[PDB]
């Protein structure tokens, strides 16, 4: 699940 | 210049999902080797850029309020995507991250760089 | 994308700044190999590497020395915590090698004494 949270934190809008 | 510092910094050129553009990023480096970068004119520190998606906080990731720092929305500080960036690229200093901040932000490096043992 | 931590790849660090690492450097996976294996499983992702140069001329506490005997280096190249980057799986180009144990725990505690961590 913390890669699914590192996933998600990737891949979400930044800019 | 001191570490919990929050300054605006240029990321541009960047790729794939790597933090871009002009943001906001938290001093990460001890204030020992940011005093030498002031002392050179010249120099590398490292920080670690924010983000506006505040959708979900990650666990390497850490809420800053725009209340406690004076930035201008409430931002996620992201240890997963820190960097170090020469001192040409520190635009102006946005603001100060809470100690409590900063401690969460330690265990949140602790965290994404494996640096518990 | 077969990056774990301590291994050494070879990677594009370009376009850098000031006093950055610059160029086509190899670098050490320093990130948790959760979000490596992440990275593996996607094709696509993030992690943090710390770039070294062959400049062993001066090596400062923050700084580890590694060993080319071993580490698939071609020389001795010294790994700059203070250059700590989080690099895009794209800048990837190939696998050298990994640091020894020894070296790997060297560079958490440049990297602890570099970043103020405890």
């Amino acid at each position: 699940t913390l890669e699914d949270d590192y996933a998600n934190a990737w891949q979400e809008w930044s800019a | 210049m001191r570490r919990g510092e929050i300054w605006q910094v240029d990321l541009d050129p960047a790729r794939g999902s790597e933090a871009n553009n002009q943001r906001p990023a938290v001093v990460v480096s001890n204030d020992r080797a940011n005093a030498t970068a002031t002392r050179l004119g010249r120099g590398v520190i490292t920080v670690v850029p924010v983000t506006s998606n505040i959708a979900k906080v990650y666990p390497f990731q850490v809420l800053l309020s725009a209340t406690t720092t004076g930035l201008q929305v409430d931002c996620k500080a992201q240890a997963e995507q820190i960097r170090s960036i020469a001192t040409e690229r520190l635009l102006r200093p946005i603001g100060r991250v809470s100690a409590a901040e900063l401690a969460q932000l330690d265990e949140a490096l602790k965290l994404h760089l494996d640096l518990w043992s």
